[PDB]
C-alpha cells in the first residue's frame, strides 16, 4: 500500500468493424505489437529490461489469441524474454483489469514497470470461440440460470422505465460525441494508425462510427435479442428469477448496443523511481481500484457497487468525481448507472463510447481508461473514474487523478 | 469386471438357450415368475450366465438372436428395489446398473451380429436391451410400444438408453424426441424415427428373420459386422460432439429451453438426463456410460422417484386393479348413451363416448344447439385427420354415433345417462323428470355435477339406486381423471357399472363419498382461494403466476380463476356460508371472497364475460389486467416465492387429509391419482397425499417435517395451515 | 506494507491421462470440490469478505473456457461480489495467481483472496487453445520456436547430464513422492474427488510408480526423438546453439513431467482479515519475482528468477531451507542445482511431477501448498518455490512459516 502507480503511456489501436473490416486481416498478435513499436518510438533510448511484465486481458483467448498473446507480444516484438507476458480473462472488463493488476503489482513493490492493455479482434475470433466452462455444464448452466447479458439489458430497461426512445436517444448521444471528439482532435495523440509491414495505411480510423445517425434511423431498428430469447427461452429464465416482473420490453437493438469491433490496447505502468530513472513524464496516479458485482441473470448492475467501492477506498465521493466513463455494453446500462448515482450528463461519457466506436472485449478496459487520461489533460480536470460491467454480474472501476 | 450382481457365497433362470447347427444362438427371454420379462436379480443372472456362455463359446458362434416368449418384449424393473434404495444406497446401484450395462456392452463387442426378435412391448430397460444389439427388427401387432419412459417415473434410462440414443441420434434430437418426455412409439413410428430398423407383419416371422439377416451381414459386411456406429474409427455423432462449432453455438439453449418447458417445476430427471447426454457426448462411450450409471443413482436415491414410483406402479395398479370397485358385482354392457346438453362438457361427453364406440343421443333444448354440440366432434376429428392419427374410415363412423336432437322421445332405448346442465338443483330435477321414462327401466342416472351433493339431486328420480354422480373435467378429450360420487342411496352396482365404463372410455376411476365440493372441486378450491388471498394481501399478480407454474402446476391460479368463473366461487361461498348458518353457527370466511367480490364489482367476474384478472382480445388471453396492481396495492406484500409455492401446495395437501378424515375418499390411492389426473396437482408429488409422507425442504423429510412447516405458514399466514390431528401423536 | 498471509493450501490427487479416475469429472467440478472443501473448514467464513478468485489454466478451452474462475464461483454458490478471474502464464499459472493474490492484498485494494489453478490434461489436451505462434508462420519462424522438450535434452548436453544422470533423478522423485504419502504428510491437503452421489473417485496420485527401478527407467524409449525430426527442431535449436554439434536425447515419459488432471487453491488475505475471520495463519509470502532467459531452451527461466527473489527479499541461498522446484524435465532440475549450488537434502524433497504429474495450470499452486505442509511438519522456517514456463519465463515466491 507504499508505492504509487503511475500511467507513463495510454494508446491504442483504431476499432475495425466486424463486417468488411479493415482490421480483419490484421492478426492479433500484430496489434498489439504495433502498439509496442509506438511506445518505442516516442521513448528510444528505454531500456526495456526494466519492464518486468505484459499483462494482456483477452475474452476469447483461443486460435489467433491463444498459446499466451502477451508472451507472443513480447517475444514477436523482440521484447527481453525477461519481460515476462500473462493473458488474463475477466470478461468485459479484462482490459481494465490488466492495469489494475499493473498497479497493483507496483503497489507491492515487487515490480517497477508493467506493461498493460488487451486485445480482441472479434472479427477473427468471435465471443464465445472459447467454449466456456457453463454453456458445456448443463448441470450447472441450469442451476445458475443463465441469461445472456443482451437480455439482462432489455430486463434492467423493463424495470427501470426506460423506454425504446429513451435508450435510442442516449445512443445518438454516444455517436454525436465520438463525433465531436474526432473532429477536434482529442484522439490524435492515441490513436495509433495500424499499418501493413510495408507501412501502408490499414486503419487510422474508428470506422464502426455513424456520425449521421438520427433519431428517425434509430427507431427503424429492429430489436436484435428478440429471436434469442424465443428459439432459446431466455425471456422465461429471467422472469423465473424477476417473478414480479410479467414481460422483458426488449429495446435494445445493433443501433444502442456496443458494437463488434477490433482493437487493441497499451498502457505502461510504474513507480516514480521508474519514470525518473527512464526519464518518463507522468501522465496521471492510480487512485484506488475496486472489484464488486451485483444481481446475476441481470449481470449488468455489476458497476454500480463496484463504483461506490472504489470511492469508499479513495475518499471521495461523486461530486469530487471530474469525468465519469463507463462503457457503453448497452444503453440502458449506462442510464441505470446514471439514474443510481445521479451523475450528472455532462460528466459521463464525454468523448462517446462502444455504441459508436465499438467494444473489443479485452481491450475495452484500457481503451476507455486512455481515453480519461487524455481528457483530464485536456480539460485539465483532475479526477475520472472509469468502470465496466462484466459478465457473470460482476464490476470493476479505478479512479485516476491528472499529474 | 464381472457380469454377475455377486461375487462372494440363489436366482432362477429366465433366459433358453439354444444354438442351431450354422452357429446362431437364440436367447429367449421367458421368466418364469411373471407375464412380462422384467429387470429383476433373476434376469441379471441369467443374462450373465448367457453372455459368459457367449464369450466361451466364441469359436462356434456366428451371430445372436435376442426373443423373447411372452405377449411383450421386456418391460421395467424390479420396483421394490428401487424404491427402496436410500442415499447410502448410491454405491450399490451404481454398481447394479455397471452390472447390467456391462453384459450389454459385451453381446455389443462380441465381433458378430447380435439381432432383437422385438415381439412385443419394449419399455425402459426392454429398449435398452434391443439397443445395445446391431439390428432391431418389430412386429406390427397391435398393442406393441417401444420406448424409454423412465423419465415419467423420476428416472432415467440407466442401462445405456441416453448414451446409446445419443449415440445414435445425437444430442439434440434424442433428448427432445425420445428421452426427456419418454415417448412411447407404436413399431411403425419407432422405424421412422431409427429406433428400429424393420418390421415383420407377425411374431412366427421375427426369428427366421433375424437369422436371415445374420446371414446376409456376414456375408455382405463381414469387417463391420457385430460392430455398432460408435465402434468405428470414422465416427461422427449426428449434430455433431459439445466441441463441434455448429452445435456449441447452440448448445447453452439447451438447459434453458429445458428450464422454459418445465416453468421452473423442481423435477430433477430432465435436468439430469440432459447433463448426462450432454456429459456423455464428450467423451469415449464406455466414459459416457458410467456418467451415465452417476446420474440414475442421483433420480433413484431421491426423493421425487419415488413419489413418482409410488403413484405409477401401486397407486395407479391399485386403481386400475379395481381397488374402489365393489366385490361382488358383474358386467352390464352398455348399448345407449345420453348426454343432457350439448356445452363444451355434454359435447366433450359425446367425443370420449363415441369414440370407444358406443352409440350416443346428444339432447338440447334446440337441433340448433345439439348441432353445435357435435361439431365439437367433428372439428375434433377434422385436426385428427390432417395430423394422421385417425384414417378417414373411422373417423366417418365415429360421428355416426352421435345423433343430435331436440326431442326427449329420442332417448328412447338409452341404459346409460350423463347429465351435463346448468349446475342447478331445480333444473336437474326436471330434466331428469322429463327423462326417467323415456330411457331403459336399467338405466344409469348420471350427472356431472362439480359442487351440490348427489343425495340431494337424486330425490328427483323414482330409482335412486341406479342415480350417481359422473364429473368430468373440461376438455373432456384430453383430462383423464372421471370422479365418482356415490350418494347416500346409490347402490353397488351403479359404482360398478360406472366404473367400467370409465376404463372403456380410456379414463381413470376414483370413488368420492357423497359430500359438498366432493375431493376435486373443494381441493382446487383451496388452491384458487390461496392466490386471491396473496393478491388480495398485496402480493404481485404476476409473482402470485410464477408461484403457480413453479411448483408445478398445469396453469397459474389466477389464469385458472378467470375460467372457473368468479360469480361462481361467489355462490359456492354463499351456498357454504348457508351450510352453517343454518345448521346454527357462525362462518368462517376466506380471505379470498372479499377479493372474488371486488372483481365483481369491478365488471370483471372471469373469462366468459371478456375480462378478469386477466384481459381477453379476440378470444385470446392478452396478459394481466393493468389496473389490478392499483386496485389491490400490489407490491406492498412481498413474501419469499417458496412462501407463495408452499401456501397453495400445503392448502391443498391439508385439504386432502381433511377429505380422507371426514370418508370422502377411502384410499390414499384415489386421493394421489385423483389430485395429479383430476385437478393436476404437479407429477413431482406423486399426489397430494404422498406430499405429506414425501415431503422434503430445509427443515427435513416426511410427515414431520411436513407438520413443521406447516406450522410455519400457520404462525405467518393463518390457522388454515395448521396440521389436523391425524398428523400429529 | 500490508502482509500477505496463507491460511488454506489444498489439491485434488492427480489423475493420470490415460484411463485416468477424472477423465470423467469436469475441470469446473474439480475447483468447486476444493472451494466446497475450505468450507467445510471454515463453516462460519463470512464468503462476502472474499473479493476474488484468481485461477492459472493454460488451456482455456472448452471445458476450461469462458473465465472458469467465474463458472467455479456461481457454480459453488459464492457470492456474486467475490470476482473470478482465469490467467494463463503458461507453468506458472499456479503460481502466478498466488502472487498476484498477494500482490492485491498488499496493495490494500484486496482483503480476501482464492487462488489457484486447474487443469484437465485427460479433457482439454495441451496446444487445444490454437496459440499466436503456431498460426502465424512469420512470427514462428523469426522467434524459432523449439519445443520445451528439445530444449530439456539440450540443456542436458550443455550440461553433460548423462541419461543416468537423468534417470537417477527420476528415481529418487519417485521414491521420495511415495515416501511422503506412506508417511502421510499428503494426509490433509489432499482431497479426494467424489461424485455427485458421494462415492469415491480418486483418492491418490494415480501416476505414480513407486515400485521404478533403474533398470526400469533405461528401458524407455527417448519421448521427443520423433517430435525432433518430424518437426525438424534439432536442426532450428543448433542454429541458434551453433557450438553444439548434436543434441543428446536423454528425456523420457519416465523421467519428464506427467499429463495428469488436477486442482488447487490458496487462500491468502490480509492480518485483518484472518483476524476477522478467525484464521490461523500457516505461512507468509515473503517476496515474488519474474524474469526469463532464452526461449529456445526455454526452460533455463527459474535461475534469475530465483536469484531476483532472493535479493528482494534480503536472502541467500543459506537462508532458505526447501527448495521447491516444478519437474518438467529431470534435466532442468540438475541444472538449477548445479548453477545455486542447492544442497541435495533440500531439494524437492517430498518428490515431484515426474512421479505425481504436471496438471499445467494448477501446479504452481501445488508445490505451493506442499511447502506449506513440508515447513510446518518440520517445523522449519522458509522454503523458495520456483517454476521453468513456456517461451522462457520464470516465477520464483519465498514463503515464510508463522
Ligand atoms: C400412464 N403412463 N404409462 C406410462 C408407461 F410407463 F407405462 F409408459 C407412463 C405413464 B404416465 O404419464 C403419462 C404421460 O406423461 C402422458 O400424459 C404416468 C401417470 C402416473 C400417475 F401415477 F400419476 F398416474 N405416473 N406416470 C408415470
Ligand atoms: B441386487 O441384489 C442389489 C440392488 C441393490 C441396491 F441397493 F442398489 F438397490 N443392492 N443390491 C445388492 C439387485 C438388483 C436388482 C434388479 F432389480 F434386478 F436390478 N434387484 N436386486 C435385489
Ligand atoms: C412432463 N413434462 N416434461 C417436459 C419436458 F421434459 F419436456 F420439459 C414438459 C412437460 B409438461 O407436461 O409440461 C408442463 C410441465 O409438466 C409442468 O411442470
Ligand atoms: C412395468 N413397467 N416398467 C416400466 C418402466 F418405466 F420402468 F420402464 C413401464 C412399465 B409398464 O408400462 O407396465
Ligand atoms: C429394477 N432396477 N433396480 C435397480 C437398482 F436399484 F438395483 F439399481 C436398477 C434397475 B433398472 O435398471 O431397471
Ligand atoms: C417441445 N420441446 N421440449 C423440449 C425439451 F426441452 F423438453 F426437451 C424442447 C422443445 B422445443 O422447443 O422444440
Amino acid at each position: 500500500m507504499s508505492e504509487e502507480a503511475f500511467i507513463y503511456e495510454a494508446i491504442r489501436t483504431p476499432r475495425g468493424k466486424q463486417k468488411n473490416g479493415s482490421l480483419h486481416e490484421v492478426k492479433p498478435l500484430s496489434l498489439v505489437v504495433g502498439l509496442i513499436d509506438e511506445l518505442r518510438k516516442r521513448h528510444p533510448d528505454l531500456d526495456e529490461n526494466l519492464i518486468s511484465d505484459v499483462i494482456l486481458g483477452c475474452v476469447s483467448p483461443v486460435g489467433d489469441q491463444g498459446g499466451d498473446i502477451a508472451r507472443a507480444a513480447v517475444l514477436a516484438s523482440g521484447m527481453p524474454v525477461t519481460s515476462g507476458g500473462v493473458q488474463l480473462n475477466r470478461f468485459c472488463a479484462s482490459g481494465l483489469e490488466a492495469v489494475n493488476t499493473a498497479a497493483q503489482k507496483v503497489r507491492s513493490g515487487w515490480d517497477d514497470l508493467v506493461l498493460a492493455g488487451g486485445v480482441e479482434s472479434m472479427s477473427r475470433v468471435p465471443m464465445g470461440s472459447d467454449g466456456g466452462a457453463m454453456g458445456l455444464d448443463p448441470a450447472t448452466n441450469y442451476d445458475v440460470m443463465f441469461v445472456p447479458q443482451s437480455i439482462g439489458a432489455d430486463l434492467i430497461a423493463t424495470i427501470e422505465g426506460f423506454s425504446r426512445e429513451d435508450v435510442d436517444a442516449y445512443a445518438l448521444r454516444s455517436q454525436q460525441k465520438a463525433a465531436e471528439a474526432w473532429s477536434g482532435g482529442y484522439f490524435a495523440k492515441s490513436v495509433v494508425p495500424v499499418r501493413d509491414q510495408n507501412g501502408l495505411l490499414i486503419l487510422d480510423h474508428d470506422e464502426h462510427m455513424r456520425p449521421d445517425t438520427t433519431k428517425e434511423g434509430l427507431a427503424k431498428l429492429k430489436p436484435a435479442f428478440e429471436g434469442l430469447a424465443a428459439l432459446g427461452g431466455f425471456d422465461d429464465v429471467a422472469l423465473q428469477k424477476y417473478h414480479w416482473v410479467e414481460k422483458i420490453n426488449h429495446v435494445h437493438t445493433g443501433g444502442n448496443s456496443s458494437g463488434i469491433v477490433d482493437g487493441a490496447a497499451l498502457v505502461m505502468i510504474g513507480s516514480a523511481a521508474a519514470g525518473k530513472l527512464q526519464g518518463l513524464t507522468p501522465r496521471a496516479r492510480i487512485v484506488a481500484t475496486a472489484t464488486s458485482g451485483a444481481d446475476p441473470v441481470i449481470m449488468l448492475t455489476g458497476p454500480t457497487p463496484a463504483t461506490r467501492k472504489v470511492l469508499d477506498r479513495a475518499g471521495l465521493t461523486v461530486d469530487d468525481i471530474d469525468l465519469f466513463e463507463l462503457n457503453e455494453a448497452f444503453a440502458s446500462v449506462v442510464l441505470k448507472f446514471q439514474k443510481d448515482l445521479n451523475i450528472p450528463d455532462e460528466k459521463l461519457n464525454v468523448n462517446g463510447g462502444a455504441i459508436a466506436m465499438g467494444h473489443p472485449l479485452g481491450a475495452t478496459g484500457a481503451m476507455i481508461l486512455g481515453t480519461m487520461v487524455d481528457e483530464l489533460e485536456r480539460r485539465n480536470a483532475r479526477r475520472a473514474l472509469i468502470t465496466l460491467c462484466i459478465g457473470g454480474g460482476m464490476g470493476v472501476a479505478t479512479i485516476i487523478e491528472r499529474v | 469386471s464381472s457380469h454377475h450382481h455377486h461375487h462372494h457365497s440363489m436366482p432362477d433362470n429366465t433366459i433358453q438357450w439354444d444354438k442351431d447347427a450354422d452357429g446362431i444362438v437364440t436367447l429367449t427371454m421367458d421368466d418364469p415368475s411373471g407375464s412380462t420379462n422384467v429387470m429383476n436379480e433373476a434376469y441379471i443372472e441369467s443374462m450373465g450366465k448367457a453372455v459368459d456362455r457367449l464369450v466361451a463359446e466364441k469359436d462356434s458362434i456366428t451371430g445372436v438372436v435376442v426373443a423373447s416368449a411372452k405377449k411383450t418384449f421386456f418391460a421395467g424393473g424390479d420396483v421394490k428395489t428401487m424404491i427402496q434404495a436410500r442415499p447410502e444406497d448410491a454405491g450399490d446401484v451404481f454398481n447394479t446398473v455397471e452390472t447390467i450395462k456391462r453384459q450389454l456392452r459385451t453381446l455389443e463387442t462380441l465381433g458378430k451380429p447380435v439381432v432383437a426378435a422385438i415381439n412385443g412391448a419394449a419399455l425402459g430397460g426392454g429398449l435398452e436391451i434391443a439397443l445395445a444389439c446391431h439390428h432391431r427388427i418389430a412386429a406390427d401387432v397391435k398393442g406393441s410400444q417401444l420406448g424409454l419412459p423412465e423419465v415419467t417415473l423420476g428416472l432415467l434410462p440407466g442401462g445405456g438408453g441416453v448414451t446409446r440414443t445419443v449415440r445414435m441420434f445425437g444430442i439434440q434430437n434424442a433428448f427432445v424426441s425420445v428421452l426427456a418426455q419418454g415417448t412411447r412409439f407404436k413399431p411403425a413410428k419407432a422405424k421412422e424415427i431409427g429406433l428400429v430398423d424393420e418390421l415383420v407383419a407377425t411374431v412366427e416371422e421375427l426369428v427366421p428373420a433375424a437369422k436371415a439377416w445374420i446371414k446376409e451381414e456376414l456375408k455382405a459386411n463381414p469387417d463391420g459386422a457385430g460392430v455398432q456406429p460408435w465402434d468405428k474409427k470414422g465416427y461422427k455423432m449426428p449434430g455433431g460432439t459439445p466441441s463441434s462449432p455448429g452445435l456449441a453455438a447452440i448448445l447453452p439453449s439447451f438447459p434453458s429451453n429445458l428450464r422454459k418447458q418445465l416453468k421452473g417445476a423442481p423435477m430433477p430427471a430432465p435436468r439430469a438426463i440432459l447433463a448426462a447426454a450432454v456429459e456423455g457426448a464428450q467423451v469415449d462411450f464406455d466414459t459416457a456410460s458410467r456418467i451415465e450409471s452417476r446420474y440414475f443413482a442421483s433420480l433413484v436415491t431421491g426423493q421425487v422417484a419415488k413419489n413418482m414410483m409410488q403413484a405409477f406402479f401401486f397407486d395407479l395398479q391399485a386403481i386400475n386393479a379395481g381397488g374402489s370397485r365393489p366385490e361382488g358385482i358383474g358386467k352390464t354392457p352398455i348399448k345407449r348413451i345420453g348426454v343432457l346438453g350439448a356445452g363444451m362438457m355434454g359435447a366433450g361427453i359425446a367425443y370420449v363416448s363415441a369414440k370407444a364406440g358406443y352409440e350416443v343421443v346428444l339432447k338440447d333444448v334446440s337441433l340448433e344447439a345439439a348441432a353445435k354440440g357435435k361439431g365439437y366432434s367433428e372439428k375434433l376429428e377434422a385436426k385428427a385427420l390432417e395430423r394422421g392419427r385417425t384414417t378417414q374410415e373411422r373417423s366417418d363412423a365415429l360421428l355416426a354415433r352421435i345423433t343430435p336432437t331436440a326431442d326427449a322421445a329420442d332417448f328412447k332405448g338409452v341404459d346409460f345417462v350423463i347429465e351435463a346442465v346448468f349446475e342447478n338443483q331445480e333444473l336437474k330435477h326436471k330434466v331428469f323428470g322429463e327423462i326417467e321414462d323415456i330411457v331403459e327401466p336399467n338405466a344409469i342416472l348420471g350427472s356431472n355435477t362439480s359442487t351440490l351433493p348427489i343425495t340431494g339431486l337424486a330425490t328427483g328420480v323414482k330409482r335412486q339406486e341406479d342415480f350417481i354422480g359422473i364429473h368430468f373435467f373440461s376438455p373432456v378429450d384430453k383430462m383423464p381423471l372421471v370422479e365418482i360420487i356415490k350418494g347416500e342411496k346409490t347402490s353397488d352396482e351403479a359404482l360398478a357399472r360406472v366404473f367400467d365404463y370409465t376404463l372403456a372410455i380410456g379414463k381413470t376411476p376414483i370413488v368420492v363419498n357423497d359430500s359438498r365440493g366432493f375431493f376435486t372441486s373443494r381441493v382446487i378450491g383451496t388452491f384458487v382461494n390461496e392466490a386471491l388471498a396473496m393478491l388480495g394481501e398485496g402480493v404481485e399478480p404476476a409473482s402470485i403466476e410464477q408461484a403457480g407454474s413453479q411448483a408445478g402446476y398445469p396453469a397459474p391460479p389466477l389464469q385458472l380463476s378467470d375460467e372457473l368463473n368468479l360469480e361462481l366461487m361467489h355462490k359456492i361461498a354463499v351456498a357454504t356460508r348457508k351450510g352453517v348458518e343454518d345448521a346454527g353457527g357462525t362462518y368462517q370466511p376466506h380471505p379470498a371472497e372479499a377479493v372474488v367480490e371486488k372483481m365483481i364489482e369491478l365488471g370483471r367476474s372471469g373469462r366468459l364475460k371478456g375480462a378478469g384478472f386477466y384481459e381477453y382480445a379476440d378470444g385470446k388471453r392478452s396478459g394481466l389486467w393493468p389496473g389490478l396492481r392499483e386496485t389491490f396495492k400490489s407490491g406492498s406484500s412481498q413474501p419469499p416465492l417458496q412462501d407463495m409455492i408452499d401456501r397453495m401446495l400445503f392448502a391443498e395437501a391439508l385439504e386432502t387429509q381433511k377429505c380422507l378424515d371426514e370418508g370422502v375418499l377411502t384410499s390414499t390411492a384415489d386421493a394421489n391419482i385423483g389430485s395429479i389426473m383430476g385437478i393436476g396437482f404437479p407429477p413431482w408429488t406423486g399426489g397430494s397425499a404422498q406430499f405429506i409422507v414425501g415431503y422434503s425442504g430445509p427443515a427435513g423429510t416426511g410427515k414431520a417435517a411436513f407438520v413443521a412447516r406447516a406450522r410455519e405458514l400457520a404462525a405467518a399466514y393463518g390457522d388454515r395451515f395448521l396440521p389436523p390431528e391425524s398428523l400429529l401423536s
